[PDB]
């Protein structure tokens, strides 16, 4: 009759307010059902998980309540206390938990959480671009499981919109000089800037595009959760719009939802037959729950319309479905709500948006440089290919009608042949595409860098240097 | 230097610790100390192995730990990330958690496992299918985690991929228990190969549901992953015959084998990190206390596993762990309940197989299909020449059947090696005219038994010798 | 037409410059290319002359990408060269020499 | 003689995804040969 | 090519004759009862579309 809940928690205040929300329960449901026992956090990682292992194995605990951190900040993740409980396939809801590290179900099996993860950030980007009407995202993702998942669930949400993103970049930890990939966003006509990254990355980022020409005018800085916290707010230029979760922080809060979910499992667990008693003796058993899966079937299918953050739904994954976003702006390096979304509906505050750039208006990726660079093949009837003269120009001929020939600079190599040094000498190149050229110059705003192909064919589909490739030549 | 044991219930440790140590002593000889701790115990607790894991790396600093278990439970890889995060000893194994590998994490730990990866395994699934000749494909997948990857990996390959495969368009299977959208996702399939990304009791219970609805029939294909088929001892009668299956079995290779290359793989380890250092870093001294940041300065064997090799046979390591050159052994169901090898992925990365493509019999005791009509040919190079094949990586160029033409090793022995040789001829296109209006499928058979036939004592000989009996 | 790669991938050369050499020293019995372009040969050069018949006759075209948004602008401008007398003069400029 | 070519083929509406399926499809016909053997069957005349 | 149905009340080999279908119009010999269950069991069947 009686059943344990567990929880690993550091303050007596929060094991007094689990006591208080079980007994609660209990009260709004007969008979005395759950038992409260809670366990201190401990500097240590293995002799901690040890230690927590055997004090919730020998006690037939059922649901498992443990925050992610320990203290405000630090790497102590609560993957022992997941690990240990995932013996016997017992179920665990995440108080705080958000890296996507417990995201994937093939690794975690009965491990889920009551807050939603960062891949919502990947979706509420989707909300963003319906209401800005944008076409264009750049991606700076750093190289994590969370940044394979984000981008996963951005492509897999992108492709049905029938947009393709332009370039996806990766930052490796610990680097500092990364301004080759600020320099290739730069060279790009969209002015888009997706981040999604660590504290230290971001200062990095913001560190070069401080001096770089990056947050002038033009541009928009939309950022995750994480860049919104320590030296990031600090050292981040004002106009960056910043993501929040309501609700998201009361640890109390959370505590009370939680035991307002179990409330109903414990419930229903005794609906169902064929129900095992738990395990005493950590030493002498390795079966395995009939009811396992069974109890994932039940909290699946259930359904709550009652709680401090409100209506609580779980998807496939487990976590909170439609959950509140809120969009904090930077000004003045003050926070400013601007945006509420439910998930559908869109709910934008009185104030007005203020962009990094100095016009309040909303900017435009799309940013023509014009600077089309065609290469033309050497075809003798098309295109007549001579070396230029030595003075810095090519000289003029005239036709037949004695009309001057119009010609424009090319640059390609001389040599063209297999090992051979190609250095790129411009040329003087002419024909029938050249008129066609400056046709198209004279009716709108063209500029042209006329190449030269590289090896002197059109190019087909190649199949070399392994056993399967294909790249356009 | 010492390196610890760890097996399941098996024969007496005096014979264990003999194998294990007859490994320095074949070849491979090293100053360094190599002393070997087996134990045996029934018990598989967390909290056991991390007592015993403690023991084992205060007692004699044992630097290499490898865990090979009979225990069915998948949590036994998960069990030691924190000794391989903390302890910076390198992780390996034989059977148990390491069996299938599928945890992917940060490279701070040292988890090395002998199983197939899981990426890995399609590669073979489509080169069976290459060589068979089929490449039309039906993806099915469902909801499980670990099948989004599979469908980029096969769209990336096949986007890539210069044969001209007809990748059909994919159903993606939501959930299971439906009853009244299963049907209407299902009801558009009309290739000959069908894929199935599930569970064991969700296989056993589509393939039941496929009974009733007559998907089972003697024409289709199935092809099924490492996952569902598992251990080779259970076989549900809701399995039909002829099913098609890759895993990672230890038919031939024993675990005193596997153990054998683990430790030798160690050693060359060992040996490449004495090279550019001159001594072997030591763990905590204690499991109870926390005196310093755990970090690594001592350069471990992380980067250090893609240059190993042991008896003369490329054994590496990807970033993830992966092995380079798997096994792969391939498991077909036989009607009699019981799978057979067929082909092997170990030699190059290349796999052969014993061509034994009819093993449609017995399924639900009618329909019997005999679609499969024989098309035996004679050589005529004026009207059906064969030559052999350009290597490609391809068996048809564009339209040719495949011709598979029996060949004789020498003038001793006989045998008729199955090789297949690219074929053109006007008979071939009159028989590809004909399929389209027959609807049926027509394999060639080539004979080399005479040329035409004659009456040699009332027998006959080539192919009206052939087709008369 | 499988039998020509018998001899295409042994006697294929890299450039029409040289190919055109080649085909005038007689190492080259024959040449497979656009009409257009051995048609202002044989009319530069008088050492060649055309036969045959026009095969998989097909139009040339402007190299874009899916995502470029000058398709418009591009064809438009196509259409006017064509129907104002740009091609007309530019053919008139650049064919029938002799 | 022919001026201002500007040869005419298969119409379709603004905003119609099937341009990207028809024009393959009607290329693959052309380079295939459909055409050319099609073409004896209506362009007959006398030279 | 004909497909002849036996009986209804089946629900196993229903499918499997039915499963042959290819064209688009498709006849109906039956009762009220029979032609009300079998376009109840072909709703689920998906061979009630456009
Ligand atoms: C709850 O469980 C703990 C540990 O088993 C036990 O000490 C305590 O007495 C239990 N609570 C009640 C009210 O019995
Ligand atoms: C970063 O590298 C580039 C070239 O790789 C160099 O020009 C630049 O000065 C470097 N910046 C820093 C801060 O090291
Ligand atoms: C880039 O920023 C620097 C100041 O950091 C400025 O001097 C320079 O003109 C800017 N370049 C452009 C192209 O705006
Ligand atoms: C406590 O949680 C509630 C959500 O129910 C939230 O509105 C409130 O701001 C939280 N209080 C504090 C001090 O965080
Ligand atoms: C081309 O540039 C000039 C000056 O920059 C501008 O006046 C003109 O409008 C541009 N052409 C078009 C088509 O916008
Ligand atoms: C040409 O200019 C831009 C660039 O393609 C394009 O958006 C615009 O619509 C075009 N002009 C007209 C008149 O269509």
């Amino acid at each position: 009759k009686i059943v344990n809940i567990g929880a690993v928690l550091s303050t007596r205040k929060h094991e007094q307010m689990f006591r208080e929300a079980v007994n609660q329960a209990n009260k709004r449901h007969w008979k005395i059902q759950l038992n409260a026992t809670s366990v201190t956090h401990k500097p240590n990682a293995i002799q901690m998980a040890l230690s927590v292992c055997e004090d919730l194995i020998s006690s037939q605990v059922y649901a498992i309540l443990v925050s992610h951190p320990p203290t405000p900040n630090d790497h102590f993740t609560p993957t022992p206390v997941s690990y240990t409980a995932g013996f016997y396939r017992i179920p665990v809801l995440g108080l705080t938990t958000r890296m996507s590290i417990y995201s994937d179900k093939s690794i975690h099996l009965s491990f889920l959480r009551t807050v939603p993860p960062y891949s919502h950030q990947s979706s509420v980007w989707f909300e963003m671009m319906r209401v800005y009407s944008w076409n264009h995202i750049i991606l700076l993702v750093s190289d994590d499981h969370e940044g394979r998942a984000a981008q996963k669930r951005l492509e897999t949400l992108l492709e049905e919109r029938e947009s393709k993103a332009e370039k996806v970049l990766q930052f490796d930890p610990g680097t500092k000089n990364v301004t080759a990939l600020l320099m290739e966003a730069k060279e790009l006509e969209a002015r888009v800037i997706i981040l999604s990254a660590s504290e230290d990355d971001a200062a990095t980022v913001y560190r070069a595009a401080a001096m770089l020409n990056m947050t002038g005018s033009g541009y928009v800085w939309l950022v995750g959760e994480r860049e919104i916290s320590g030296n990031a707010l600090r050292y981040a230029p004002d106009g960056i719009l910043g993501l929040q979760l309501i609700n998201g922080k009361n640890e109390s809060a959370h505590i009370s939802d939680a035991v307002g979910v179990v409330a109903q499992a414990v419930h229903e667990l005794l609906e169902k037959e064929n129900i095992t008693d738990p395990p005493r003796g950590c030493v002498g058993n390795t079966n395995i729950w009939k009811t396992g899966p069974l109890f994932k079937r039940v909290l699946m299918s259930s359904k709550y319309a009652d709680g401090v953050t409100g209506r609580v739904e779980f998807n496939e994954d487990g976590d909170r479905k439609f959950a509140n976003y809120s969009i904090m702006n930077l000004q003045n390096r003050k926070l400013v709500q601007v945006g509420i979304y439910n998930g559908t509906h869109v709910i934008p505050n009185d104030r007005k948006i203020i962009w990094p750039g100095g016009e309040t208006e909303k900017p435009r990726g799309y940013q023509m440089s014009t600077r089309l660079k065609i290469v033309t093949i050497h075809q003798e009837p098309f295109v007549y290919v001579k070396p230029t003269l030595s003075d810095g120009t090519c000289k003029e001929e005239f036709t037949v009608n004695g009309d001057p020939v119009k010609k424009v600079i090319c640059t390609g190599p001389n040599d063209t042949s297999p090992g051979s040094p190609r250095h790129t000498v411009p040329q003087c190149c002419y024909g029938f595409c050249i008129d066609l050229l400056i046709k198209l110059a004279r009716t709108m705003n063209f500029t042209y860098e006329v190449h030269l192909v590289a090896d002197g064919k059109f190019g087909t589909q190649e199949r070399v240097n392994n056993s399967n490739k294909k790249e356009w030549n | 230097l010492n390196i610890a044991v760890m097996l399941g219930h098996s024969h007496d440790v005096t014979e264990r610790e003999l194998r294990t140590l007859w490994g320095p002593e074949q070849a491979a000889g090293l100053p360094l100390d190599v002393n070997v701790v087996a134990l045996l115990m029934n018990r598989t607790d967390p909290k056991s192995l991390i007592t015993h894991v403690c023991d084992l790396m205060s007692g004699a600093r044992i630097h290499g730990l490898v865990f090979g278990d009979d225990t069915d439970q998948e949590a036994v890889a998960q069990m030691l990330d924190f000794i391989s995060s903390h302890t910076f000893v390198p992780i390996l194994g034989i059977h148990g958690g390491a069996s299938m590998i599928m945890a992917d994490k940060d490279p701070t730990s040292t988890f090395f496992q002998f199983g197939a990866s899981i990426q890995q395994q399609a590669t073979v699934m489509l080169k069976i299918m290459q060589d068979y000749d089929w490449h039309v494909f039906s993806l099915v997948t469902t909801i499980f985690p670990g099948y989004r990857e599979f469908i980029s990996f096969v769209k990336t390959t096949v986007d890539n991929s210069f044969v001209g495969w007809d990748m059909q368009n994919v159903i993606t299977l939501d959930t299971s228990f439906e009853d009244a959208k299963t049907q209407v996702q299902l009801k558009k399939i009309h290739s000959s190969v069908i894929l199935l990304y599930c569970s064991k009791d969700e296989a056993v219970l589509i393939l039941s549901e496929a009974r009733s609805l007559g998907l089972t029939g003697y024409d289709f294909f199935w092809i099924v992953p490492s996952l569902v088929s598992g251990n080779t001892e259970l076989i549900p009668k809701e399995f039909p015959s002829g099913l098609i299956s890759v895993s990672y079995d230890d038919w031939d290779y024993s675990l005193e084998a596997r153990v054998r290359d683990g430790i030798g793989i160690l050693t060359t380890a060992a040996s490449s990190m004495l090279e550019k250092f001159s001594y072997i870093p030591e763990a905590k001294a204690s499991c109870y206390g926390q005196m310093e940041r755990p970090e690594v300065p001592m350069h471990t064997l992380h980067p250090f596993m893609v240059n190993v090799t042991w008896d003369g046979k490329d054994l590496s390591f990807t970033e993830e762990g992966y092995q380079v050159h798997p096994r792969l052994v391939v498991i077909v169901l036989n009607k009699d309940r019981e799978w057979e090898k067929v082909g092997k992925w170990e030699n190059h990365t290349l796999s052969l197989r014993h061509a034994v493509w009819p093993r449609y019999k017995s399924f639900s005791d009618c329909e019997p299909d005999d679609n499969h009509l024989s098309i035996v040919t004679l050589e005529e190079a004026p009207f059906v020449i064969v030559e052999d094949i350009d290597p490609l990586t391809e068996t048809c160029v564009r339209n040719t059947v495949p011709c598979r033409k029996f060949v004789k090793i020498n003038n001793s022995t006989n045998e008729g090696m199955n090789v297949k040789k690219c074929c053109k001829g006007f008979c071939i296109d009159i028989l590809k005219k004909l399929s389209r209006t027959v609807k049926f499928t027509y394999d060639l058979y080539l004979v080399t038994n005479g040329k035409h036939g004659k009456k040699v004592n009332n027998v006959w000989n080539g192919m009206i010798g052939e087709v008369v009996y | 037409l499988s039998t020509m790669y018998r001899h295409m991938e042994k006697h294929n050369y890299e450039s029409a410059a040289e190919a055109i050499q080649a085909v005038r020293d007689n190492k080259l019995h024959a040449f497979i290319w656009d009409s257009a372009v051995l048609e202002f040969e044989a009319s530069q050069k008088c050492d060649l002359v055309t036969t045959g018949e026009l095969f998989f006759r097909s139009g040339f075209g402007i190299g874009m990408r899916k995502d470029s948004p000058w398709k418009q602008n591009v064809s438009l401008s196509i259409l006017k060269s064509h129907e104002n007398g740009f091609m007309e003069d530019l053919d008139k400029t650049w064919v029938r020499y002799q | 003689y022919i001026f201002a070519t500007t040869g005419y083929g298969i119409a379709l509406q603004k905003g119609s995804p099937w341009k990207r399926q028809i024009d393959l499809a009607l290329l693959q016909f052309v380079g295939d040969g459909e055409m050319e053997e099609l073409e004896t069957c209506w362009l007959t005349g006398i030279c």
